[PDB]
């Protein structure tokens, strides 16, 4: 049996909503440690952040 | 101090958040990253700043802004964020 | 070090959101003040840890949950916590 | 006209309503006479709301 | 900071604790109030690094050696210690 | 009443930690309520001091 | 600061007691890990904040819990918690 | 020995105080024995969530 | 003055180093004479917001 | 912890700063007020970072921008700004 | 903390700064040196201190004296020395 | 092009600007290009050290 | 982090250790003030870099050059600077 | 009674002086202790050292 | 963290001086070794600690006794302890 | 020459100093230019605890 939630107890509109969330993160996250790709300086996702929008704002 | 690294799906996270949002609005994209920005770069001389985890055993959240939630650990060597998503909606969603 | 402090009208906020919540599930309610109450403690040694509010100069804001900003101000002798509020309704209102 | 992947708010009109209603409640939440409580005595507060709570059922 | 002080029967406590003591080993009353003087001069730095009490709110308990606590809370102007105690026996009795 | 374990408790029975806490907070509501007003930290020091010397020198005749 | 880390000493008491505890009261065991897990955590930005042990040097003992002491060490890179004992009791000591 | 007073003392002997103390370095040279890493408090966290939860859930 | 390379100072000549170094003496001066308290940083905050704002109004009337 | 104050001389220097230089570009007067905001800051808690002044003695000099310096001191219980000055011109001036 | 290297293109910047500055005061050139050099041992324990560059993304900038600027980068292992330019002239080279 | 206020900016002109900042940015470009291994901090004072010696011995 | 303080005590032997150099040499006891600041503003950081002294009990030695000793201590709030004595010979003997 | 000490064993020539110099150092901490004025930042000392230099180079 | 290395001729140094103590007081040694001992081990995560030296450059110079100094330096890759010398007289002397 | 106070100066006279100070970097250049590997710091321990024991016998 769903629950529907009131908006001031729960980010979520329902139970099953947030069950379901709860185990997309907690796959999402899972999948993210079993990477195997080194991590990132925080600076090389500057550079990154800062191109993206470069390329972004080059259109119109 | 603990150094700031983000996990490559992090900033994948990063990069599927801000082109979304700038498909409506380019100013709000950078508002938000430098929200994130922000969040996270104190964690090098603060590393347990926010709260563990209730939903992710390991790790701690950042609440950055009422849609967006930021995962991250703090290991031996550093300060890792490992994901950035919507706080509400599953998204961004897998590749 | 500043000591913290709480407005009262800020504890009638948290009466009220935990009262309002607590018609649903008194646990959540608990919990919600328990989080409140962690993240605003370390706020006497690290009082500039939030970023300032764009829409009320001179206060801070933490995004404590998806759904509760807590508004807090630091004078030259404290930290205060001046509101509480749901982050996307007008809600505790006015008495 | 605003995605839910953008704001909190749904539109401009509806955020500034919000801003509108949170400066005033700050206003007044600022003018208040009543004296700042150190936060043990909100902790002491809380507890006893939530006792009361609990026995009430 | 804060000014750390004493409630009277704090004192009567610390007074009664000791001369108790002493009757065996006066060193060791000696190195227990050293003890208690040691928990309790950094409050005036941290006031909020012992937790909540749960049996007395607003106040916090420093267990200070596994036979004695305490109890002191943090108050506008001052830490303020409450009472010493026994953490398993009634001692000292009132008078 | 029924035992506790003294790795779950510091105390051997419920009956004997509610006496306790019951004990502990009406201590405890007495100190708050008295009228003498607060002692800096400087003065139980000194007090103190001066109540292991008398001890001492009592302790030597 | 320093970063806070557990030698596996130390996690295994926790594990010990948690669970011994358990037995009995499963939320008395829950909440005894919170209260050592807010004790420990401090020690990041205050490591000194306990002093010297007398009886086992180099390391600092932090009375927890009138029946539980956390004992660490302030090191030049880290704050490690080494050990969680009771009090009064030769508690715990898995017999492997 | 000889009861210690429960003001003085959380033994109740000298003879009890000193075999704990004896134990506790004993523990404690185990421990620094020990060549494995230590691992950080936030793997702790983790550690102690599936303790838990697989207690709680075992009932 | 003797003028000085746009590499070695930030002034162009010796004695505008040095007008400029006693003017900051001055300025400084001033400064630690005034009797009012010194004020948060979030009020300095608060103060910068409302200024822009205003200048932002004022530039679209 | 130290906390970081203004003095009074200091918020006057930075209003006629970031006006005279709204009269020419206002969106640079607010990149300068965040520049600046930005240098301040961490003195919170690393009060000692820039070197001291040789032409004040007592005083700190952030180079926070080729054109302006921020002249600080640390306190027994704060850091205080004390003024903020164009690098190579004696502005701002009189009142 | 974070190892503080030089890229020999910033060794060669510093020869070329030094070196010209020396023509003119060798005590200049030498005080200028122990300014730079006191600006950047301290990344190697607050290495996110300096703002991210708006002209290099990537790298940070220092502002080491109204004329100089150091611009740095944090990797993973160190914190590198990029190269020391001047402010407002284009200068000195490179080889 | 335009001149600006000595208050707003640290170049003379937008033309001016750009051209420093396209120099720095080439700049950058090449010496992160370079093969040669950073160098320690301490190495580049052995450096400053004996640069000024020679320097202040050709009087 | 702690602030740095100076008792009135180690200044006033500042003041004649670096003038009974200056009447050989003022250059030499410049210098010397140079190196005894170095030394001690780390401390705010690593309060506790030094050893306990062993023949004052509650002090800490820096020996900041073969003929110096700084002597500090860590308090709950502050590091302070108690003296700073010749090392081999009972020198020195308001402000 | 005294005993002399190699320069490569002790900063002191003698015990009697070691001892006399460690009695001194502890009378002298123990009145810098006793002073009650207040402790000076820091950077009050830094304005005190540079205001005393500068006097002395023009006094020459 | 950078380890820390000595050099051949560093404990060849220390055998030199450890053993020429000893012919006097082996007690004396012991407390010397743990003396130096205890300024290296910090090195590996504060090797900007001590001052760059005046004569011989590229190295830096602990004063770890009022008779005694360790050259260090810090390399790509580690801390390397070049020397340890008397800090009056030219001892050890060569083989 | 000259003599040297000893409030100013480890050292006595201004040769003395610069003498020590020639000597201090001919045993570094000599120092760096030994070709061994440098030795990790437990090494030392491990090598120094072995000297002591030696002597106390």
């Amino acid at each position: 049996k769903n629950r529907a939630l009131s908006p001031m107890v729960s980010e979520f509109e329902t139970i099953e909503q947030e069950n379901s969330y709860n185990e997309w993160l907690r796959a999402k996250v899972a999948t993210s440690l079993a990477d195997p790709r080194p991590a990132i300086p925080h600076d090389e996702v500057e550079r990154r952040m800062a191109e993206r929008f470069a390329k972004m704002r080059k259109e119109r | 101090m603990l150094p700031v690294l983000w996990l490559e799906s992090a900033d994948t996270d990063l990069d599927d958040i801000t082109s979304y949002i700038a498909r409506f609005d380019i100013d709000a994209a950078e508002r938000l990253w430098q929200r994130l920005r922000g969040c996270v770069l104190p964690l090098s001389e603060h590393p347990y700043l926010y709260p563990p985890s209730d939903r992710v055993p390991g790790l701690r959240e950042i609440v950055a802004h009422p849609n967006y939630i930021i995962l991250y650990r703090v290991t031996t060597s550093s300060v890792e964020v490992v994901n950035v998503i919507h706080a509400r909606r599953q998204f961004p969603l897998e590749h």
